[PDB]
This record gives C-alpha cells, structure tokens and sequence, in this order.
C-alpha cells in the first residue's frame, strides 16, 4: 500500500546495486564500485522497512568499503578515531561474524590477512608506531603467525621496507581473496531488478 | 519535508 | 552488451523513479523529501545511462526545481564562484528546458516571467536593492511582457518600499507551485515503471 | 557563465 511502495522500490534498487558492487569490485572496477557505493550511501537516507537481508547486505558494503580505500590513511571511517581503514575492516568482519552467525575458526583465517595488511600498509607509509600499535594489539597470536610476526617487529625497528614481505605484498591479490570470503556467505540469487532486465531486453 | 528512517553506523563511505 | 545494456536499463528505471517521487515530493512542499532524492539521483547520474533525451529533459527539470527550492536563501549558490543567486541560476536553467523541449515562446514567456519576478523581489525583501536593480536590469530591460512590472519594481527598489502590495502579497510557496504545474504540464505525466512493477507485486 | 556546471547536470548547489 502507501509508503510500503517506497520501500518495496528502495529496497529492490539496494539489492541491484548490491548486485552491482561487487560486480564491479570483482572485475578490479573500483572506481564503478565507488560511485555505486555512493548511491548505495545516499540510500540509506530513505526508508527501508526492516530486513535483515539488507543488514547483512550493508555490512558486507561496509567491509568492502574499507578495504577498497585501505591503502589511503588520510581516510577516515569513523568519528571518535584515529583508526587506519583496514582497522575499521576488522570492526566490521566482527558484525559480520556476529549477524551471519559464523564460527571463530571460519572467520579466523581472513581477518589474519586483513590484520598482515594493516600493518604492512602502516609500513610502506612509513608510519611506523601505528604499524607497531595495530601489531602488538591484533596480530599477536602466537601459532602460526609466529614468523611473521616476528619480521614485520623487525622491519618496523630498522625501517627496512625492502624487506621481501614487505616488497612482496599484493593488496589486489588481498582484496580479491576478501571479496571471494564474503561472498562465500552470501546468497547466490539474482536481484529482481535484473531478472526485469533481463526478461525486457531478451 | 522529513524523511530518513535510519541513523549512520551503517556508514558506507568515509 | 547484453550486462551494460542491463545496467544502463536499470539505472535509466532507478532515474526516471526517483524523478517521479521528488516531483511528489515538491508537490506536497515536502522539500527535505525532495532534497534527499535529488541527492540520490545526482549519485545516479554520473552512471551509464545511454543516451536518452527523456534522462536529459528529466536532468533539466530537476536542475530548475532545485534552485527554486533554495530560491529563498541568497547566501547559497549553484556556481563555483558564487556570482549567482540560486533564481538567477533558474533562468539559465529554464532557457536549456524552453529548447531540448522545443517550446514556444509563447508558452515560456509567463513561467519566466515568474522567475524573475520572484529573483527581484527576494533581493528586496532581504534589503539587497544593489543585487534587485541589477538583475532587474539583467532581466527585465530588454522583454516585452515584464515592462508593466519592470517599472512598479524600479518604483519600489528606488523608494525602498516593501509595504507594496507587489511586494507584500507575493508568496513564494504560491510561486514554487505555479512554477512545478508548468513543468508538469510539459512532461510525459505516465507512471514511472518501477512504481507499476511494484503496485502488481504488491497486489 | 555557469556553463561548466549545468553541462555536468549538477543539481544540489555549489555552496
């Protein structure tokens, strides 16, 4: 009826460019990715009804978000910090966890490289006390991380940024390989707005 | 002339 | 192809929607409604779109409600340097509408004069008599229908009187709705496809 | 001459 119309409409256009988003981002489109983003944002600002399709879906948004502008430190996505953006990528991966209900073990292995990717941003930067602060607050597990660990406190300490983990660094392999993770959760269906296209332009 | 339904902390961009 | 083509499609419904609900929006002087979705479609717009002359006059319209809708606030402005107020940004607007779609002089002549008569006595009202002669002599100098009104205006500005009644019974909600009935008038005034494929999933 | 700004089909003002 009335008003539940708009939301109807909003929330099939969210979806579509949901749809879009990662579309883009998987063909390393991110600057297709970054406008859809913006859309996506002014939104937001409309009413929705409530979901918890499109609450998973935002945060899903919110992740990739962070991660696509996480080699830029000028940027800041949240209001009370101070936090690098991969930074707020680990905030987010932790909502994700939570609402999509996903175990510790599952989630373990891709926060390690949004983790090994904070701080050898920090790194290449050259800011080195928030690579030592993100370290010694996230990245200290102790396992299998050991090796690691104990090289990026050893560049860090002698600015070494030739060092080969350092010069070896792929953040387009990184992002692919978190894209490829969230979508592992996700469902998989067509939104309705294309099925549309689709069926008028044959 | 209103018309949100929300609030941030689903803050997409920066 | 046939995944651009999609997406241009989609994007030209998504448009051509949010088009339709600002409209509504300004018609029922909801203008913080109307100012969210015109932030909407201005993301919207830098997408793949193709190359319609509906999305170009929809675009035009939508330039001219806005600057109306801030028309009152001579502090805001829609060029970078700030040499216009948001009604003499209108008019430019208004001359791209009279071409791209194709009208006639006379059908344009009463809505413009509207504007302009609404750029020079907001200036008025605020006390920028400097601001209302010039864009009086801008505007009005040199048009054959805005010479009768043209002349109470230079009265009114060089006597400073704001207790005239050209200027105390204008209304600029009354002016907002006229202007909105002429573009009305003037648009393919079908329902927008997003809304109908809503109303049927609906039902 | 506005010109640069309304060809950029920009809607919401500059300032």
């Amino acid at each position: 009826g009335e008003a539940r119309l708009e939301e109807a409409v909003n929330r099939w256009v969210l979806k579509f460019y949901f749809h879009e988003a990662l579309r883009a981002f998987r063909g390393s489109r991110y600057g297709d990715f970054r406008q859809i983003r913006d859309i996506m944002q002014a939104l937001l600002v409309r009413p929705l009804g409530k979901e918890h399709t499109v609450s998973r879906l935002l945060r899903v948004m919110q992740c990739l978000s962070r991660i696509e502008e996480g080699e830029n430190l000028d940027c800041s996505f949240d209001m009370e910090a101070e936090l690098t953006p991969l930074e707020s990528a680990i905030n987010v991966l932790e909502m994700i966890k939570t609402e999509f209900t996903l175990t510790e073990a599952v989630v373990e292995s891709s926060r390690k490289l949004v983790k090994e990717a904070a701080v050898i941003i920090c790194i290449k930067n050259k800011e080195f006390e928030k690579a030592s602060k993100i370290l010694k607050k996230h990245m200290s597990k102790d396992p299998t991380t050991q090796k690691l660990r104990n090289d990026l406190l050893n560049i860090i300490r002698e600015k070494n940024l030739a060092h080969p983990v350092i010069q070896n660094f792929s953040y387009e392999t990184f992002q692919q390989k978190m894209l490829r993770f969230l979508e592992s959760h996700l469902d998989d269906a067509e939104p309705y707005l294309l099925t549309m296209a689709k069926k008028a332009l044959k | 002339e209103n018309r949100e339904l929300e609030l941030e902390a689903y803050r997409l961009g920066p």
